[PDB]
């Protein structure tokens, strides 16, 4: 690897918005952590028609 | 009561039976139309309480002249492609920055969908005012991103939320690619 | 020369209104 | 042998809840019930049940208008915080993935940033 | 009534509205009335300090 | 959410949402949409 | 209607406006379904609408997707598809087709549409900075 593509790679990463200091990968976990992000009560809507003469 | 099948006549303007799209109704649709794997020595059900023709997606609503009719009324609303772009040849020479868009349509509550966000513009490197080190320059800073085969640069953006975001985005890094590939550093001296 | 055609804006229900102006009224049918 | 609107006028001029409800009672003369499938359409797209066609998978939604450069350059939050620390790595790592996310308006990069700044100054 | 009993003045566009909602209700609830002699909007009417031309 | 995620930094059918059983008597009665057993 | 016809219809308002309109060299409609005749139905409303609307369009199948799972009991699912490309349509009839064909969307059947818009190099970029 030529240093010109070291510094030309860095140069690209500073223009896309990517990670400039390249840190390995293992740390490089947070990045895509913070890349990404009722029956219940259903039934007493089931007995309230029930008791009002609409429900069975 | 007796269906209303019986009092249309045969030359009825059908559209205005159905003028949108609507389920199966065997006591409109004036058809003697059947629907069914037969019994043993038996007939394909009859239309009436047949619930295999509730379930298809019926096209009575489109019909060619109902089709016809529609597309004569919709006239109004369109304009005229450029009778001086002929061809690709001259779309790739007068506009020569393609953005790529896409919606999506499904069926639900929700109209959003997460991959309507996406923008592409597609730009060919000849149409650019690059010299020789600009046009290195560029290449080798885009990398993947430039085809030789085509000569075409094709950015994607998708980091923003929304979409005119999206080809801002892409706009914005078209212009600083340019600029920074015209630029030549103390460091670019020695290569 | 381009001469690119100038945006035709329509309300909302535009087309909807076109398409209801295009079918006529059902003669053999009960209200809807 | 003439028609109505000739003759003699009075001469004497030339050229709240209350209007709430006058507009309410304007709006039944033309209250008819509804004569087809396409007036119901209509009808649903002015009441706004009813999606808009061509359908756009951001309508309603416009982010509170931001604009990209308040999502892609989030690193003015971070003056606050250490300029050439180990915290300044982690923070400028962690900008890089919120700039990254999508799904995030800008307002909650800003508060996650904002959290971090708390819990370091606490530490 | 709450609010005059604690004395606190209220302001001229209000009792205008309530002056507003009793005329256009008569002093009944949403759901013709005849006009009843000292009935609310006449207290109220009576009971302002600065007649406009709105209240009349 | 964010609160839990923040420290963790520094460190059967689910498909359909239908109970196993549930699904077969669903699908076999033509129930879901597009779901033909071969 | 034998005899009782409206006298007039009120036209919808379109009005010509000054800014120029958005110009599109290919719209890609592909569309999805578990159903190959609703998909030929679709496709022969959608082509008689695009000739008649003059615009050009162009059909063809890419390949079905078939998705296969066992919870023995085995289920499987069919995805079929029908792409329609319409070529060099300015935004109004491009926005005005999709309203109708949008519309007129057959059940079950989704649909997904490609717009490749044609624009122009920014002044920015015309010449560089000095």
């Amino acid at each position: 690897l030529s240093e010109y593509a070291f510094r030309m790679s860095r140069l690209s990463a500073r223009l896309f918005g990517e990670v400039t200091r390249p840190t390995n990968s293992k740390s490089m976990k947070v990045v895509k952590l913070f890349s990404e992000l009722n029956h219940h009560t259903y039934a007493e809507l089931m007995q309230t028609l029930r008791f009002l003469g609409l429900y069975r | 009561l007796p269906p209303r099948t019986e009092k249309m006549a045969v030359d009825q303007d059908w559209p205005s039976v159905y003028p949108v799209a609507a389920p199966f109704k065997p006591s409109a649709v004036p058809l003697p139309v059947r629907m069914g794997y037969p019994v043993k020595k038996g007939v394909p059900m009859a239309k009436e309480g047949n619930l295999e023709l509730l379930k298809i997606p019926n096209f009575l609503h489109l019909t060619p002249v109902a089709i016809k009719k529609h597309c004569e009324a919709l006239k109004d609303f369109c304009t005229e492609w450029p009778a001086a772009l002929d061809s690709d040849e001259k779309c790739e020479k007068h506009f020569p920055i393609e953005i790529d868009s896409t919606d999506y349509v499904s069926s639900g509550p929700s109209v959003r969908n997460p991959r309507a966000r996406v923008v592409v513009l597609r730009v060919k490197l000849s149409s650019l005012n690059l010299d020789d080190h600009a046009k290195k320059k560029l290449i080798k800073l885009v990398g993947e991103r430039y085809c030789k085969t085509t000569d075409v640069l094709t950015i994607k953006t998708d980091r923003c939320p929304l979409r005119r975001q999206n080809y801002d985005y892409a706009v914005y890094l078209l212009t600083v690619l340019y600029h920074e590939s015209w630029n030549t550093e103390e460091w670019e001296k020695s290569k | 020369e381009v001469v690119i055609p100038k945006k035709k804006t329509w309300d909302k229900v535009a087309v909807l209104q076109a398409l209801a102006s295009t079918v006529n009224r059902d003669t053999t049918a009960v209200p809807y | 042998r003439k028609n109505i609107f000739t003759g003699k006028r009075l001469n004497i001029f030339d050229m709240s809840l209350w209007d709430v409800e006058f507009a309410k009672q304007l709006a039944t003369v033309n209250e008819q019930p509804l004569q087809n499938g396409f007036e119901e359409l209509i009808q649903w797209t002015k009441e706004g049940k009813l999606w808009e066609f061509p359908i756009n998978n951001e309508a309603g939604f416009d982010d509170d208008g931001s604009e990209f450069h308040e999502h892609i350059f989030l690193e003015k939050h971070l003056e606050s915080f250490p300029k050439q620390g180990p915290i300044r790595h982690f923070m400028e790592l962690v900008t890089c993935g919120l700039s990254k996310n999508p799904y995030l308006s800008v307002k909650q990069k800003v508060e996650h940033i904002e959290w971090f700044r708390n819990y370091f100054n606490e530490k | 009534d709450q609010l005059l009993q604690a004395g606190t003045t209220v302001s001229l566009e209000t009792t205008n509205s309530l002056l507003d909602l009793l005329c256009y209700y008569g002093d009944q609830e949403p759901s013709g009335v005849t006009w009843r002699a000292k009935n609310n909007a006449e207290r109220i009417f009576s009971l302002m300090p600065e007649k406009n031309e709105h209240s009349y | 959410a964010d609160e839990r995620l923040r420290i963790n930094s520094l460190r059967v059918k689910r498909r359909w949402r239908l109970s196993r059983i549930v699904f077969r008597h669903l699908a076999d009665h033509g129930q879901l949409s597009g779901i033909q057993r071969a | 209607l034998h005899v009782d016809v409206p006298k007039d219809l009120t036209k919808p308002v379109v009005t010509i406006s000054d800014e120029p309109d958005i110009l599109y060299k290919r719209l890609s409609v592909l569309v999805k379904g578990h159903d190959k005749a609703v998909l030929d139905s679709y496709e022969y409303f959608a082509v008689l609408a695009a000739k008649e609307l003059g615009i050009s369009i162009k059909v063809h199948e890419p390949p079905r997707k078939i998705e296969r799972f066992t919870l023995r009991v085995q289920y499987e699912m069919r995805t079929l598809y029908r792409c329609l490309e319409l070529e060099h349509l300015t935004g109004s009839t491009a926005d005005v087709y999709l309203e109708y064909i949008q519309r007129n969307l057959p059940e079950g059947v989704a649909m997904e549409v490609t717009k490749t818009q044609l624009e122009q190099l920014p002044e920015h970029i015309k010449e560089p900075i000095w």
